Order: C-alpha cells, then structure tokens, then sequence
C-alpha cells in the first residue's frame, strides 16, 4: 500500500504520526518502510515497535474488556460475536507483524542489539496471540512465544551487559510470559531477581544517561516482584 | 503484572 | 455494511464498543442502526452524538498538532501531505455525519428535543469543517454551522425551559463557533452570560439530579466567560 | 475556549 512513497518519507511521516498520537497510521508507515527490504536502524526499529505495541495494545484493553463481559454474560449472541471480531482484528495485527519479523528482519540481522530486538517482538507477538488462544493451538503458540524469547535470552547473555536496556526489557517481557501465560511463577520471579541483581552490580559501569535508562527497566523488574512477592 | 510498556519512542 | 446486522444488535454493539473504547466501531454500528430508517431515542442519539465527536475529535486533535508543526516549517512535502491526509479523512467523517442528518434525521424529527439535537449536531460538524477550511468555501461552510444552530437556538427558545441540557449545550458551542469560528468574541460573551443567567433563574424548579445536570454545563459557560474576560 | 465535551454517554 506505501509501494509508491520513498522509504524516507515513510520513516518522516512515522515520526509525525506518533507526535500526532495516530499509531494505526504510524504503523502503516513502518511496515511500508520494512517492506523496503533495507535492514532498519535502532531509531527505526523502535518505531516499528512503539506503533505496533500502541496499536495491539488498544486492541488487548479492548478485547478485556469485553471478555469480561462475555463471562459476566454466562455466570444474546452481540457479546461473543463483538468479541470475537476484535480478537480476530488482534490476530492479523499479531500475524502481520511476525510476518515482517519472519520476511525478512530476523534472517538478516545479525548485530546482536538488532537480533534480540527482533526476537523479543517475536516473542511479544506471540505472547500477544496466546492472550486469546484456546486450546487447540493454545500450547504449539505459547512454544512459539518460548522459543523466541530463549533464543534472545541466550544472545543477550552472550552479547550483551546485564544493564543493557533492550536485555533487561527482555528479561521483564520473558518474565511476564512466565507469570501470566505458561503458568510459571517461580520461574517468573527468578527471572526478575536475577535480572535485577546482575544489572545492579553492573551499575557502576555506566554514564549518568545510561544509568538513567537501566534503572527505569530496572524499577519496572521490582514493581513486578512487589506485586508477585 | 507489567511488561515494558514500550509505547513512547 | 451494517445492513444484515438487526437494529438492537447494532445499538448493543454500540454500547459494548464505547465501553471497550473502540469509537471508530462504534460510529460505524451507529451509522448502521440510523440507516435502518426509523427514528433513533434519545438514548440512541446520544450513542451516535458521542460515537463520532469521538472520532472526530481525534482527528482534530491529530489535525492541529500537524497544522502546528507545517507552521513552523514555514517560519520537504511530508508535513504537508500527511496533514491534508488527516484533514480529507476529517472531511469525509464530517459529511457522513451531515449526510445521515441530511437523509433523513432532521427531516424526520419533529419533537423539539430530537430535531434541536439534530441540529447542534449540523452546526457542530459544519464547526469542525471551518475549522480546517481556507478561503473558498470557508464563507460558505461558517455560513452552514451558523444557520444549523441559529435554527436550533430559535426553537430550543420556544419550546425548551433555560436548564435543559441540550437548549445549554447548543448555547455553549454556538458562543465557541462565535468565538473561535466567526471572529465575533462579543456575540460569544454575551451568548453565554445571557445563557448562564436565565439558566440560574430556572434552578429553583428542578429536581437535585435536572440540577447536577444543568449546573455541569452552566460551569462550562462560566469556564469559557473566565477564559474570554 | 471549551465546546461540549460530548465523549462519555
Ligand atoms: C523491549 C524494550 C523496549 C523499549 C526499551 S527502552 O524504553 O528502554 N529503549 C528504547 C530506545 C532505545 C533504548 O536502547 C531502549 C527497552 C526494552
Ligand atoms: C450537546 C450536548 C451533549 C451532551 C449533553 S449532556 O452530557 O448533558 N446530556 C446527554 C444525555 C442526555 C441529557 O439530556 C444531556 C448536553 C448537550
Ligand atoms: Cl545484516
Ligand atoms: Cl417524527
Ligand atoms: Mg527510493
Ligand atoms: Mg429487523
């Protein structure tokens, strides 16, 4: 659909699009920018996420709130049938977007920072789709979710300081799937402890600015363990 | 429980 | 393409997007339930009336932040083309709500309260048209909005006690339109002094919930006549 | 200056 605006147009009008708070078209552009075919920079793959996450992130409140109602209703067919229209919406965004990661982001980066990025929304994305899963795929989906944060994990760990901010987001990401989708609470709450403990001791090493961005991660991992613990 | 909100470039 | 939905399926499905916050949904159910031809309550008109002032409030809020920035570019042509991109869907929500007052609401409402609703609305959406209009048919457009509410203010006049909420409303955005519309900031300061004291004069009749009705919007007019003075 | 805010029913 954006075959005919120039990849830098594309990445411009992103930018405007979110000061405009117009995420729906913010990632229409970024996907027009990915369909390019040229590897993304940090500035723009955070771009491509910050659309997305916007918009499947409306999407998930929506289909909450309306799942509660649905199973208010069975404690006409308007509730499921509406419900089911969101969910399905949130699946092809879901779809959509581990369609750009599987043609062709993943296969081609291979900085660290670019393909733990990568993975990460892999996992998101999945974990977004086993939200709404039942059964039937339910587990072959949550695997999916699994498979891609492991592999990102085992990179980061490899590549990355344990204060880096795309590991620790990582790490908190791969700790909620813990939690709330495999049924994993122990495991949860290792993570975030670990993670936590290791980015502390790394601390020293940073700049005042980078100090900043690990602690901010690092204060999302203890808001979750306050809540857990 | 909060996952990276993620949603502010 | 809400034509083989039922009518009550449609308003129940309009009432589920507003709680999931999915406006855009809900103006299209609305939409959907008006072309079934038959006249809407006064709960259904509301439904429609907050359906799209959430959609197009959106966009004018995505508008001016566009419009702010192309400005101070004038102090490439991206700026410019995404906010004429958001300026023509704008335009295209204004006149499919004008167009379904248009065919047939109005024509069809013949009790004071509908066909006064109606017709803030028309003045309302023709507002939200000026306000994004140059030149050509600015006049034409300023000149629409002042005789939908001129219309409505004659008849909330003779048929309407000073408290209704509605007669209050339509009183409060026709000062904005002369304010921020027609460049008559005196016709706005009159329109709503005049509008708050006659409603204070009316008080004493109502009950303590036509009160906390009434008063709510009575505390806008004084908002804006302590913002103008 | 404050129109109708008009977005909650
Ligand atoms: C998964 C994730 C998303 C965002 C962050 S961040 O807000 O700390 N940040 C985005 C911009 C570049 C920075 O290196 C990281 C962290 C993790
Ligand atoms: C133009 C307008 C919109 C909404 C109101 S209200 O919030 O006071 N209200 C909506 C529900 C029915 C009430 O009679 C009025 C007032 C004016
Ligand atoms: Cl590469
Ligand atoms: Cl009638
Ligand atoms: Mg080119
Ligand atoms: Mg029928």
């Amino acid at each position: 659909a954006m075959g005919s605006m120039e990849r830098a147009s594309l990445i411009q009008k992103a930018k405007l699009a979110e000061q405009a708070e117009r995420y729906e078209d913010m990632a229409a552009f970024m996907k027009g920018a990915v369909e390019k075919g040229e590897e993304l920079s940090c500035e723009e793959r955070n771009l491509l996420s910050v659309a997305y996450k916007n918009v499947v992130g409306g999407q998930r409140a929506a289909w909450r709130v309306l799942s509660s109602i649905e199973q208010k209703s069975n404690e006409g067919p308007e509730v499921r049938e509406y419900r089911e229209k969101v969910e399905t919406e949130l699946q092809g965004v879901c779809d959509t977007v581990l369609g750009l990661l599987d043609s062709h982001l993943i296969k081609e980066a291979g900085d660290a920072e670019s393909r733990v990025f990568y993975l990460k929304m892999k996992g998101d994305y999945y974990r977004y789709l086993a939200e709404v899963a039942t059964g039937d795929d339910k587990k072959r989906i949550i695997d999916s979710a699994r498979s891609a944060y492991q592999e990102a994990m085992d990179i980061s760990k490899k590549e990355m300081p344990p204060t880096n901010p795309i590991r620790l987001g990582l790490a908190l990401n791969f700790s909620v799937f813990h939690y709330e989708i495999a049924n994993s609470p122990e495991e949860a709450i290792s993570l975030a402890k670990t993670t936590f403990d290791e980015a502390m001791a790394d601390l020293h090493t940073l700049s005042e600015d980078s100090y900043k961005d690990s602690t901010l991660i690092m204060q999302l991992l203890r808001d979750n363990l306050t809540l857990w613990t | 429980a909060g996952s990276i909100p993620g949603r502010r470039s």
